[PDB]
């Protein structure tokens, strides 16, 4: 069965800051800023190529 | 007037070329955290990519739809751009350095800021097509709502200041800037300076995956310079808002002791100096900003218009309510009503 | 607390001597009699009796059932305002001098007479300046005129008292 | 890494705006003549402005502490004939 | 006095010989107001007299409380109907 | 004519600079089906009223606030007098907030199956 | 130039003359837009007659809410001698229209502002009693 | 589930459910009761020991309140 | 008063004074060195002032015309306490209204050069700056140490001077 709120581990009050200081999207946005520091992934085509394998058509 | 035309043009360009760098800054940006790489190609590093979109532009052929209201249809982007352009006149890079020192800087502010959601309000009238029909009510809905909180900040602040001339506020923040004992206000002017904008998340009002491109479906070349320019303009000077409400303005320390260590009288030199220093100040704020814009939209999916509308009304604004009482009781327990 | 405009000098609002042109709520409160509790009493229980009795006479929904706690409970509450702005009007009226007043007479003079010999202001000192006094008086000065529209307070420690 | 290509807009716009300001400021002080600016000024500070004015010869900011006020100023006293408000 | 009256004589003539529209009236009633605030601000200013624009300003606020309520009992008399047919 | 008078004057001048450029460059070839109004590539009304509520509620509390600027530009010279009668206005106010958040103002199949044996 | 300035208070005059086409106007929208431009020339005029402060308040407020409103609704539904102009010095403070009309409506005319409050509490219960249907 | 269990049948546990079930409207009343019923209750405590108000500003020239007493120096 | 309104032009009298009026000689400096030395001038010549503000008063309407004398008493006076200051301190005068001229005339912008101007007046005029009105336990703001509010840039004429003064002594 579903819990109701008053069986609940968390007091109202760190519930109410996770609420109002926006905690998991701070954590996703600093997942995305993360991405910002690392190597990006482009090739620089023509002057560049992806793989090619002996099977290609 | 010599020196009026040459100050006016000095930050006219300055404006402009801000905007146009900061399309290319959200896409290189976008595309870093995309682990991309972004427009590189156009100009060395894609520093030309702006422009070259900009030539494109006033290249291509206006159409006028056949039951559309052309002169309404091309007019109401060129006054909303006129508007946020008209926005920058009151900002200072330094203590009454600005085009226009007004004693109702703030109301100025303001009143030029609610004349931005006639664009929104005209064009779905001047399209015809539906899609801008629907964008163009509930745009013009979430815009006045939003207007709402940052109006409201704003007179939370003045609750503090007791002045509408822009520098005093930034001056009176030399003691501290008042995004410290208001982080909370600064929090919500930031939620809300983007859904005024109309941005990811909050980009309900043109959002292609909902209605095809949004307001603006019938709008090619120049027009649609104008509504891109605009917006991001409009981006721009609500960071100026922010920047000066809460974050001190062009105040970034007490340099002092450092001017009088390398100077011993007042030259151009140490005014140049001097200048140099607030309005570096300013634009690191505003370049903060603005990439805290960019940062947004590369990490939340959209609102839906019942869900933006029960935050403003149901959230934020009770909230507001609540802290216009607050402010002025601690004012009155602690004595410290501000003077004029 | 030096008066900015002049004032008439125990004035007769009616055919007794005149206590205090604007009271302070602390006073109009503070020199209630048991009668005017006994009028807040009454209010407080006239008005859900009262609404208990009206159902009785015409039931809201042809057959009798007692009105509801939530019913009462505002019930209750109004009458307590009522009862309240009653006994208010009450005291302020024998402070200026329109019903009988000897007791508080009697009691006002002995408690400025005290005040007197401390030192301190007949009126107390107010944290405004004189002008938002005598703002504050001409706002508070008879208003309880209109207890039938709105209900408004001297809060204000003023001198415009209209005595001597 | 910090991806510097991807600073280098953000150094632009910096840059403009650092400029542009650092040119305001010397276009202003020049405009003054070698004094910073006068802000939010009431009317107490135009009239005393005005009256500096008459005192040292129409050269806009400068000022002049003599004790004793020259002829001319006795003399070089302006009201405003102002158009009716129709 | 002269743009105020002007105003608000136009506006009545608009609103009384409209024979084309609502909204017609709507505007009229609004322009008069306004002419109405015109005519009482020239006095304010030239008698240098707060009461005058405070009135102002109380007549601002209950017009814009008047176009609240108006448009509402529009809105109410359109739903009954889907056409104004003016 | 000082800075500010000429920048404004100067704003839509270079709109409509932009704009005559793009007329005087472009090229203009109209014709009925680039006339037509796009929707997803083919030819072819009530409302809700929240969408009538949010407008009409914006003026009055439009109004609440921008009542207040006198208040803050003032807020020294009134004191602790205007500071209580700025919190009266308040409330009053937070009273007409109350009633729209209560009354759902501006928001937009589980029977049992029962068989007669 | 001097010209100018002068006739700066006839030339709203006439524009608003002009401006009050409102009538004349073909669609409703062009006649709201109009209003809109006449709002415009009655800021111009309000400046030049020293009270820009409600130039900017008239633009905030009319231009604002209440000309958004009516586009929204309408989206939706189918003496010839001049003054001698003196100084003297006994203000010194830095009061000015808004600031003297902040103390007077909060302290001279607090009835005022209390009963203004009723009248937006109606500016809210009125609209939502007619245009929502309860239950 | 949760549901509302009405304030007038107990006060502490309806606080405890509106502070779980609706923070927004919760907090919104409680930051803003929080600010006159502190001013009414601390505004004294304050004046009594941290520092009384100040002395107030002139707004005009301050008028003496007696007769001109003639005067004699810096004459013709 | 209020200011002028949308068309005005500024026009001046060329009469003289009605000959029957006592001359008088009129105050020169301009804004920053008098509100340098407005402390001063309040001071020395508080009773003149008065004087010549409860005539105003008492003339109930002729104030300009009733009250000359005692303004020229009062326009004497101020001349004489700036010829004074003109005499005695005017290097301290002179940094203080310049840095004055350069904060956009706020005295929390030039408390080291009001230190010196004030020390030096004291000494040499027997004049004292004071702020009316307050109790013994406010404490004057151009006394308080460690102000909350500074200015921008410390003037560097000044910021030399008070060094020197308190190698010196004099401070
Ligand atoms: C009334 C009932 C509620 C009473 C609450 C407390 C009363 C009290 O004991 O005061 C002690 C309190 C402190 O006593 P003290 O320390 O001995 O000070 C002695 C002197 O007062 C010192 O005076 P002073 O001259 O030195 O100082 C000036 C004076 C400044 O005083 C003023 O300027 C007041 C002027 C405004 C007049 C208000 C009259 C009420 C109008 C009602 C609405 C009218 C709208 C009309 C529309 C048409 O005092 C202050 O500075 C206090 C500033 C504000 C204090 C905090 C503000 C609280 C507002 C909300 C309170 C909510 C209470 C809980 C809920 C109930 O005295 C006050 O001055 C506080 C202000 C009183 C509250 C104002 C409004 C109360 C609620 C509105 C009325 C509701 C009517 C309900 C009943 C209707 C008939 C049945
Ligand atoms: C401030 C932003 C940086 C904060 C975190 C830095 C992390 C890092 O450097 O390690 C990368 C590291 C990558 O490891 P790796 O690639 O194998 O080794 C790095 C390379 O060997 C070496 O990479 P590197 O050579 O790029 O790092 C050295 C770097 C400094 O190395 C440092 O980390 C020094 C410590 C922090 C100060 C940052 C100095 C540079 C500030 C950027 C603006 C320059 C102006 O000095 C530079 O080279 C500066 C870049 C060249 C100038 C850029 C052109 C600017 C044009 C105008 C700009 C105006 C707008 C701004 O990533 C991490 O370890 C985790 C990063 C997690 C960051 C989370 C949030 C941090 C705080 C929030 C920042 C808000 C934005
Ligand atoms: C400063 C302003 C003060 C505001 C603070 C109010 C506290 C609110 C706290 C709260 O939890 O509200 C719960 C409430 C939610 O209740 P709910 O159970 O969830 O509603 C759903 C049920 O279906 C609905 O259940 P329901 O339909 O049964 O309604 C429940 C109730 C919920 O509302 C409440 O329970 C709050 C009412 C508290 C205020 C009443 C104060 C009365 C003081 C006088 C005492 C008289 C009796 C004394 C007995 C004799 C003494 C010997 O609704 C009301 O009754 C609203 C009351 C409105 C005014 C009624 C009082 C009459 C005026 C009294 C004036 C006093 C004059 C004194 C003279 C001067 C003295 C110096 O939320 C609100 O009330 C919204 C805020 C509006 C407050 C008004
Ligand atoms: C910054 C821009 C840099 C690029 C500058 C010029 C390249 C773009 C020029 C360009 O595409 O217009 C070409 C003409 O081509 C030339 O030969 C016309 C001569 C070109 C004029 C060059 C002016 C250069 C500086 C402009 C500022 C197409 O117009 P077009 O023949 O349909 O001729 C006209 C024209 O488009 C419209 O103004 C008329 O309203 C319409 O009737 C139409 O027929
Ligand atoms: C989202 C972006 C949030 C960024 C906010 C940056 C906050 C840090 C700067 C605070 C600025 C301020 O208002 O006061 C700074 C001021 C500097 O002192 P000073 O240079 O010596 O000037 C002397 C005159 N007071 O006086 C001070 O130094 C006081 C100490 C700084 C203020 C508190 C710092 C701790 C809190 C930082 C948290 C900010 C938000 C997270
Ligand atoms: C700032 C830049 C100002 C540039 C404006 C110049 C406009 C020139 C364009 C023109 O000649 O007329 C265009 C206009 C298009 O409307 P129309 O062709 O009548 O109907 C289209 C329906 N699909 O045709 C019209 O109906 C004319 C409406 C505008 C009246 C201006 C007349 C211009 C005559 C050219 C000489
Ligand atoms: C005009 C339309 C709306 C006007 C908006 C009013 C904006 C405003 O506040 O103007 C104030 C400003 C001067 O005000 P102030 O702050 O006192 O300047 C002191 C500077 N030391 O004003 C200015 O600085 C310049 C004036 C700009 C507006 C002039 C437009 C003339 C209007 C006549 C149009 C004729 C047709
Ligand atoms: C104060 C001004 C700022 C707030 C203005 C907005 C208040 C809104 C209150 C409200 O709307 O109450 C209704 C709500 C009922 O809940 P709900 O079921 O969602 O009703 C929706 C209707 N369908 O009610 C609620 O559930 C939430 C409201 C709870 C109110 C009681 C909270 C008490 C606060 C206690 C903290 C006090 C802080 C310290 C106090 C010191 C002195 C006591
Ligand atoms: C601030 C301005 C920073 C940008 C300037 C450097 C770009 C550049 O000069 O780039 C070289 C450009 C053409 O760029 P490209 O043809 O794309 O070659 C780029 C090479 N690849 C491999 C990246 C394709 O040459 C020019 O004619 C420069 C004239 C432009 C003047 C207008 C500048 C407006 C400001």
């Amino acid at each position: 069965r579903p819990a109701t709120w008053e069986e609940s581990e968390e007091g109202a009050l760190s519930k109410a800051t996770k609420y109002f200081l926006l905690a998991e999207m701070f954590r996703g946005l600093y997942v995305v800023l993360e991405q910002f520091f690392r190597a990006p992934y482009t090739i620089y085509y023509p002057f560049e190529k992806g793989p090619v394998s002996p099977r290609f058509r | 007037m010599i020196i009026n035309i040459v100050e006016i043009l000095i930050f006219l360009v300055c404006v402009l070329f801000s905007v146009a760098y900061l399309t290319v800054a959200e896409r290189k940006t976008l595309a870093y955290m995309q682990r991309r790489l972004g427009p590189n190609f156009v100009g060395y590093y894609g520093l030309l990519q702006a422009f070259a979109d900009a030539v494109k532009l006033l290249l291509k052929e206006i159409v006028l739809p056949k039951e559309s209201n052309y002169i309404i249809l091309v007019i109401s982007p060129l006054i909303t751009l006129i508007t946020a352009l008209i926005g920058w006149v009151v900002i200072p890079l330094g203590p009454g350095i600005t085009l226009g020192e007004l004693n109702l800087g703030i109301l100025f502010s303001l009143a030029i800021g609610s004349l931005g959601v006639f664009g929104s309000l005209l064009s779905g009238w001047s399209s015809n097509s539906k899609y801008s029909l629907l964008g163009s009510i509930r745009s013009t809905a979430q815009l006045i709502s939003y207007e709402l909180i940052l109006t409201s900040i704003f007179i939370i602040i003045i609750m503090f200041v007791s002045s509408l001339n822009i520098t005093t506020i930034i001056e009176t923040q030399r003691v501290v800037w008042y995004c410290i004992p208001l982080l909370p206000l600064l929090l919500i002017f930031f939620i809300a300076s983007v859904a005024e904008t109309a941005r990811p998340p909050f980009d309900l009002t043109e959002s292609e995956s909902e209605l095809v491109a949004g307001y603006f479906t019938e709008y090619s070349g120049s027009p649609f310079v104008f509504f891109f320019l605009a917006e991001y303009s409009n981006i721009i000077l609500i960071s100026a808002f922010n920047g000066y409400l809460l974050l001190g303005g062009y105040l970034s320390f007490n340099y002092s002791y450092l001017f009088n260590i390398l100077f011993n009288d007042y030259s151009y030199v140490s005014f140049l100096f001097e200048g140099l220093i607030n309005s570096s100040a300013y634009a690191i704020k505003l370049v903060f900003l603005m990439f805290s814009f960019i940062w947004v939209r590369a990490a939340f999916p959209r609102f839906t218009y019942d869900n933006l509308i029960n935050f403003c009304w149901i959230i934020l604004l009770p909230l507001l309510f609540g802290i216009f009482l607050i402010i002025p009781s601690t004012l009155y327990i602690f004595d410290s009503f501000p003077t004029l | 607390s030096t008066p900015l405009v002049k004032t008439s000098v125990n004035y007769s609002y009616g055919d007794y001597p005149l206590i205090d042109a604007d009271p302070h709520f602390k006073r109009v409160v503070g020199y209630m009699r048991p009668s005017d509790y006994g009028v807040i009493g009454l209010a407080t229980a006239a008005l859900p009796a009262g609404i208990c009795f009206a159902e009785w006479l015409d039931p809201v929904k042809g057959k009798f059932a007692r009105p509801s706690v939530k019913f009462l409970r505002v019930a209750t509450m109004l009458g307590f305002a009522v009862g309240f702005g009653a006994a208010y009007a009450r005291s302020s009226l024998r402070f200026f001098g329109v019903t009988e007043n000897a007791r508080e007479y009697k009691k006002d003079e002995a408690q400025m007479a005290a005040r007197k010999a401390a030192g301190l202001e007949p009126y107390g000192t107010s944290s405004l300046t004189p002008e938002l006094q005598e703002i504050a008086a001409k706002n508070s000065a008879h208003s309880i005129a209109g207890l039938f529209i709105f209900p408004w307070f001297n809060f204000v420690n003023h001198p415009y008292h209209g005595r001597e | 890494a910090i991806p510097f290509e991807a600073l280098l807009p953000y150094g632009i716009i910096f840059g403009l705006l650092t400029a542009g300001g650092g040119a305001m400021q010397v276009l202003h002080v020049y405009r003054n003549g070698g004094v910073r600016d006068r802000f939010a000024i009431d009317q107490w500070d135009s009239q005393m402005m005005e009256r500096d004015l008459r005192l040292n010869g129409g050269q806009g900011r400068k000022q002049v502490d003599q004790a004793t006020a020259p002829e001319a100023f006795k003399h070089n006293h302006v009201w405003k004939s102002e158009r009716p408000l129709i | 006095m002269f743009i105020g009256t002007i105003i608000l004589v136009l506006s009545f003539l608009g609103f009384v010989f409209n024979r084309r529209n609502i909204i017609l009236a709507f505007i009229c009633l609004e322009t008069m107001l306004l002419g109405i605030n015109l005519i009482l601000l020239r006095n304010s200013v030239l008698f240098d007299d707060i009461s005058g624009s405070l009135f102002a300003i109380v007549i601002i606020i209950l017009a814009g409380v008047e176009s609240a309520i108006g448009l509402s009992l529009l809105v109410s008399y359109y739903r009954l109907r889907g056409v104004i047919n003016s | 004519m000082n800075t500010f008078i000429i920048f404004i004057i100067l704003i839509p001048i270079v709109g409509f600079a932009l704009l005559a450029v793009n007329i005087l460059l472009a090229v203009y070839k109209p014709y009925n089906e680039k006339l037509g109004a796009f929707e997803c590539g083919l030819t072819s009304l009530a409302f809700n009223a929240a969408f009538i509520l949010v407008a009409i509620l914006f003026l009055p509390f439009d109004l609440e606030i921008s009542t207040l600027l006198p208040y803050v530009m003032s807020i020294y010279l009134v004191s602790n007098y205007g500071f209580t009668i700025v919190l009266l206005f308040l409330l009053i106010l937070i009273i007409g907030f109350v009633y729209e958040i209560n009354t759902n103002a501006l928001k937009i199949n589980t029977d049992s199956l029962i068989y007669k044996l | 130039m001097m010209y100018l300035t002068y006739y700066f208070i006839e030339i709203t005059i006439f524009l608003a003359i002009l401006c009050t086409f409102i009538i004349s106007a073909k669609n409703p929208m062009v006649s709201i837009l109009y209003m809109i431009a006449l709002f415009v020339i009655a800021a111009m005029y309000l400046y030049l007659i020293g009270l820009g402060i409600f130039s900017l308040l008239y633009i905030m407020i009319y231009i604002g809410a209440i000309a958004v409103l009516f586009l929204f609704i309408i989206t939706l539904l189918d003496n010839d001698y001049n003054t001698i102009i003196t100084q003297d010095w006994f203000n010194i403070e830095n009061t000015t229209l808004l600031t003297t009309i902040g103390n007077v409506l909060l302290t001279n005319n607090a009835f005022i502002l209390l009963v203004l409050a009723i009248v937006l509490l109606l500016g809210i219960i009125g609209p939502i009693s007619i245009t929502m249907k309860h239950k | 589930i949760n549901a509302n269990p009405g304030f007038w049948n107990g006060p502490f546990r309806y606080l405890r459910w509106s502070a779980h079930n609706r923070p927004h409207l919760f907090f919104a009343f409680a930051i803003g009761i929080a600010g006159p019923v502190a001013a009414l209750t601390l505004t004294p405590l304050r004046r009594k020991y941290l520092y009384p108000d100040h002395s107030p500003l002139p707004q005009s020239y301050p008028l003496p309140q007696r007769a001109r007493e003639q005067l004699t120096g810096f004459d013709d | 008063p209020r200011e002028a309104a949308a068309h005005w032009v500024p026009f001046e009298d060329k009469a003289n004074m009605p000959d029957n009026v006592p001359d008088v000689v009129e105050v020169g400096a301009t804004s920053a060195p008098l509100l340098s030395a407005s402390y001063f001038i309040g001071a020395k010549c508080k009773p003149y002032n008065d004087d010549f503000m409860l005539c105003r008063e008492e003339s109930q309407g002729s104030g300009a015309i009733d009250c000359l004398k005692e303004g020229r008493r009062v326009t004497r006076c101020a001349v004489s306490v700036i010829e004074d200051i003109n005499k005695s301190c005017l290097d301290e005068f002179r940094l203080h209204w310049q840095c004055l001229e350069q904060n956009n005339h706020q005295l929390s912008g030039c408390r080291k050069a009001e230190a010196l101007l004030n020390k030096c007046v004291f000494t040499k005029l027997n004049l004292e700056k004071k702020i009316p009105g307050l109790r013994p336990d406010e404490e004057p703001v151009f006394l308080k140490k460690d102000p909350w509010i500074k200015p921008a840039v410390d003037d560097f004429k000044s910021v030399r001077a008070y060094a020197e003064a308190k190698k010196n002594g004099t401070l």
